[PDB]
């Protein structure tokens, strides 16, 4: 719980990078099911994307 | 003439400082992207859990 | 080995792409230090640099 806000703030706290609706629920997708369906660099790669 | 030519390289004076000072934010809009990647949360606790 | 072979068989496939000899060199020790160093974020970020 506390690394998805810490994402999510991190997020915002950068409102020039441009976030879709789709894209924030594919992060959330990720983000939940982690080492249970894939690896933490998933959410690293929506980010750098 | 030479009156018309002094104006004309004032207005191209003028334009080619803004592009410059445009220029400048773009490097400077780079400078601060490259700087959020390094700024990115990382799952150090989630994965010693 | 194998990743790496296919990784620089990737780019010689595109030869519109410009890898300069350093580039290469970064690419070969970022995939040759593979979960000892680095992640692989550091190989597909240099290309998709």
């Amino acid at each position: 719980q506390r690394l998805e806000h810490q994402v999510f703030t991190w997020i915002e706290q950068h409102p020039k990078l441009i976030f879709s609706n789709e894209r924030r629920q594919e992060i959330a997708r990720s983000i939940e099911g982690l080492y249970e369906e894939n690896r933490y660099e998933q959410v690293r790669e929506k980010l750098l994307a | 003439k030479i009156k018309e030519c002094q104006e004309t390289i004032e207005q191209l004076q003028l334009e080619l400082e803004e592009l410059k000072v445009q220029l400048s934010q773009y490097e400077e809009n780079l400078l601060q992207a490259a700087q959020w990647k390094q700024t990115m949360p990382t799952d150090q606790e989630l994965n010693d859990l």
